[PDB]
RNA sequence: UGUCUGGUAAUUGGAAUGAGUACAAUCUAAAUCCCUUAACGAGGAUCCAUUGGAGGGCAAGUCUGGUGCCAGCAGCCGCGGUAAUUCCAGCUCCAAUAGCGUAUAUUUAAGUUGUUGCAGUUAAAAAGCUCGUAGUUGGACCUUGGGCCGGCAUCGUUACUUUGAAGAAAUUAGAGUGCUCAAAGCAAGCCAUCGCUCUGGAUACAUUAGCAUGGGAUAACAUCAUAGGAU
RNA sequence: UCCGCCGGCACCUUAUGAGAAAUCAAAGUCUUUGGGUUCCGGGGGGAGUAUGGUCGCAAGGCUGAAACUUAAAGGAAUUGAC
């Protein structure tokens, strides 16, 4: 992770999913990434997006649906919709 | 499955202890039977060759293997001992003074010779190895 | 009671556990062809040196920082790499001297050296030179190629007065040839 | 010479990738394996077996030879490539394709200090595959490979320089024992450490970002 | 060979053995 | 095409040296070995390296001649029935090298004795079933806020943990030290002395049991409402 | 008839689990190995045999070896052949 210099020493940082916080292995296939756009007070997509990504596992289970859904309920508040 | 109390040392200490005798080797070993064969615990042994025999190899094998029938010194014991490098059954003789070792299987029959467990090393005191190499000869 | 028996004794090197291996092979006979050995067992022996080393050093870093019998041991194990001529100066770490390999050691050999020091014509010859008492280090004659030499020592290597090579009168081969020229 | 028949390697062909890391980090499934050539600069190819398998036909025994390959720099990547084949000369061709598409990337983590260089798998990882379980554990800067002939090669392979590594199981089949041995080296890079745990950002996909040359730009 | 008429076979050399050894005692 | 680099020749040259021999001195109670050294002492430098192998495991030959399921080899798999990569030999090559082969015993390998750490549906392995004493194992609950930072008693007992003491040397780990190096030894080193460094001859560990100091979280014993309690 | 709770015999689908696999919602929560406890296995034979002990009228039961022999015996699944 971090050397005695302070420099990256891993080749790359990958991503963990927004649900179950387990990272993402770069053969994890069924692992996805999903952009929801925004909109404005009259309904106008702005080209801003929110980024969420999913593991294999959550996908697998079932449980995507909800933990999205839930992901997305708890984000827009801040942002406002 | 397994005990695993803090106060259970001695029921693991004697269950191990009875469950050793399960193994080959150890109860091979601690059963005292070794001194019982012809060698006694010796790594060698030393003896009379009381005749020359010949063994049909096991199947699917087909050839005679030389051995000799021999009489151990120490206790009296009767044992066959083969007789490798070709040849080398004429170097033995009628009541000869030949010394004996193992064959390499710790008690085993070694190859396909039936039920042989003994080689000759030694005849009259010089090693086959160099009678068969032409470096001695027969006294 | 015999006094002589307790002196104590001990062995050197090790052999290795898988006797035929390719790769292992050839690396060890690469290194003992350019670093002039004789056998195997000379870097057997150098290879049980370094693993005693560092399996010391790596005992002395699993131990707490503030712990004596940790620094203690590791000043002196530093001490006696940079006595050497093994650690560099900026190396002055119980890190580095687990990273030390076997051609660090084999590069202080006397032999190795004098065939760096210019004063042979190849690693063979330094070996050969060194085993016919002509190399002295300070002022005592060496005819052991395996002598390591420390850095302090490093700046004394040279023919020794008796040799040839070093200010000798001739050898027997040359006062031959002059006995057969005189007449 | 080479048409890229997939979205992937469209984008790599005219040069909007320097490494592989990209491809990784969004899990990409490389079906190309010309994009490895293009990407990874070093790849390195050491056939492990070449055992032929039969099957018994009216006739005869029909023999097929399966030929295990090994690929991957030094340097982090490592791949493993089995194929089967009527004879040699493809299973080996073959093999060598199939490992270069299937490199992963390995993580390589210090034994107690940072001195720079890792030189160490981070964590005890293991690595199951039938029967033969396959453990690695970290190992001091001058251990060297502690395994047999198959891990110590995937592991040069895959970069690693010293390691403690113990086995259960049937080991002598090769097939399982190289594959534990290279599936738990992709599991290294999942253990949860508590310096990734960072809140993660997130990156546009290659086929998000790239969408301007990838609507109706066939081939030119 | 059945192993109940093994073990059959096993019981008959048993109770003959027994007789024997009542035999003489 | 070119020059340099690198490798082989019972080819040609010179130099170098110790194995050996030997005055001599030294060593030694007296001898001898070593160390030192006159003179002699290497070209096929005959001053001649050996032990096991060459199918796989396992590094090295599908070379040549002999034998023909014989003789034999082969730790295991296996080889030999007229073309033997495995036997008997020659050549060549391989591994270790002044060391190598063989037999027994046992450590590893063996997570195939498994406390760490194995197993029990079908591979060997859940008792026909229940009760049951010893053994092993046993729910939760009782100081936290509190900051600061020579006397003198008479007492629940232990396990655990900390610190200390006492602890034979030798061996092991380990500091110093150029016995020419090393295995060693506990020596030595230096101005060039009618001597000095007070020269050094460190330090750990050493289960369990025993002795003592602090800690009271986790555990075991009986103590718990006829007040026969404390003041 | 509909809904719910506790207890029981089972059944169906699916691993994200395990396993050599068949398969298993327990045969899962196992090299990321430790909830408590009892019994019990150590390659295949010889052999549940010999002998001693002990219970039974007997048939028999419980406990239970060794010499010797052997490089396989065995489990699950696969393709053919029958
Ligand atoms: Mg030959
Ligand atoms: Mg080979
Ligand atoms: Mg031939
Ligand atoms: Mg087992
Ligand atoms: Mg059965
Ligand atoms: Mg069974
Ligand atoms: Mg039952
Ligand atoms: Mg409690
Ligand atoms: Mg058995």
């Amino acid at each position: 992770m971090q050397n005695e210099v302070g420099d990256m020493v891993d080749l790359y940082v990958p991503r963990k999913c927004s649900a179950t916080n387990r990272i993402i292995t770069a053969k994890d296939h069924a692992s996805v990434q999903i952009n929801i756009g925004h909109v404005d007070e009259n309904g106008l997509y702005d080209g801003r997006f929110t980024t969420f990504a999913l593991s294999g596992f959550v996908r697998a289970q079932g449980d995507a649906d909800g933990s999205l859904d839930r992901l997305w309920q708890k984000r827009k508040a801040e942002i406002k919709q | 499955g397994k005990t695993r109390g803090m106060g259970a040392g001695r029921k693991l200490k004697t269950h191990r202890r009875n469950q050793r005798w399960a193994d080959k080797a150890y109860k091979k070993s601690h059963l005292g039977n070794e001194w019982k064969k012809p060698f006694a615990g010796s790594s060698h042994a030393k003896g009379i060759v009381l005749e020359k025999i010949g063994i049909e190899a096991k199947q699917p094998n087909s050839a005679i293997r030389k051995c000799a029938r021999v009489q151990l010194v120490k206790n009296g014991k009767k044992i066959a001992a083969f007789v490798p490098n070709d040849g080398c059954l004429n170097f033995i003789e009628e009541n000869d003074e030949v010394l004996i070792a193992g064959f390499g299987r710790k008690g085993h029959a070694v190859g396909d010779i039936p039920g042989v467990r003994f080689k000759v090393v030694k005849v009259s005191g010089v090693s086959l190895l160099a009678l068969f190499k032409e470096k001695k000869e027969k006294p | 009671v015999h006094v002589n028996f307790y002196r104590n004794y001990g062995k050197t090197f090790k052999k290795p556990r898988r006797p035929y291996e390719k790769e292992r092979l050839d690396a060890e006979l690469k290194l003992v062809g350019e670093y002039g050995l004789r056998c195997k067992r000379e870097l057997w022996r150098v290879q049980y040196a370094l693993s005693r080393i560092r399996n010391a050093a790596r005992h002395l870093l699993t131990l707490d920082e503030k712990n004596p019998r940790r620094i203690f041991e590791g000043a002196a194990l530093l001490r006696r790499m940079n006595r050497y001529g093994l650690l560099a100066e900026g190396q002055d770490k119980l890190d580095y001297v687990l990273a030390l390999t076997a051609e660090n050691f084999l590069a202080r050999r006397l032999q190795t050296l004098v065939f760096k020091a210019g004063m042979a014509k190849s690693i063979h010859h330094a070996r050969v030179l060194i085993r016919q008492r002509h190399i002295r280090v300070g002022r005592q004659i060496v005819n052991v190629p395996s002598f390591m030499v420390r850095v302090e020592s490093e700046k004394h290597i040279d023919f020794s007065l008796t040799s040839p090579f070093g200010g000798g009168p001739a050898g027997r081969v040359k006062r031959k040839n002059q006995k057969k020229a005189s007449g | 010479k080479w048409v890229p028949v997939t979205k992937l390697g469209r984008l790599v062909k005219e040069g909007r990738f320097t490494k592989m890391e990209e491809i990784y980090l969004h899990s990409l499934p490389v079906k190309e394996h010309q994009i490895v050539e293009t990407l990874c600069p070093g790849l390195k190819d050491e056939v492990m077996k070449i055992t032929p398998v039969q099957k018994q036909t009216r006739a005869g025994q029909r023999t097929r030879f399966k030929a295990f390959v090994v690929v991957g720099d030094s340097n982090g990547h490592v791949g493993l490539g089995v194929k089967c084949a009527k004879e040699v000369a493809t299973a080996i061709r073959g093999a060598i394709i199939l490992a270069k598409l299937s490199i992963v990337p390995v993580r390589r983590g210090y034994w107690g200090n940072k001195i720079g260089q890792p030189h160490t798998v981070p964590c005890k990882v293991t690595g199951k595959c039938g029967s033969v379980t396959v453990r690695m554990v970290p190992a001091p800067r001058g251990s060297g490979i502690v395994a047999a002939r198959v891990p110590k090669k995937v592991l040069q392979f895959a970069g690693i320089d010293d390691v403690f590594t113990s086995s259960r199981g049937s080991t002598k089949t090769l097939g399982n024992f190289v594959k534990a041995t290279f599936d738990c080296l992709m599991k290294t890079y999942g253990f949860l450490t508590p310096d990734f745990w960072r809140e993660t950002t997130f990156t546009k996909a290659p086929y998000q970002e790239f969408t301007d040359i990838l609507a109706k730009p066939t081939k030119a | 060979m059945r192993a109940k008429w093994k073990k059959k076979r096993m019981r008959r050399l048993k109770r003959k053995r027994r007789k024997m050894r009542q035999r003489s005692k």
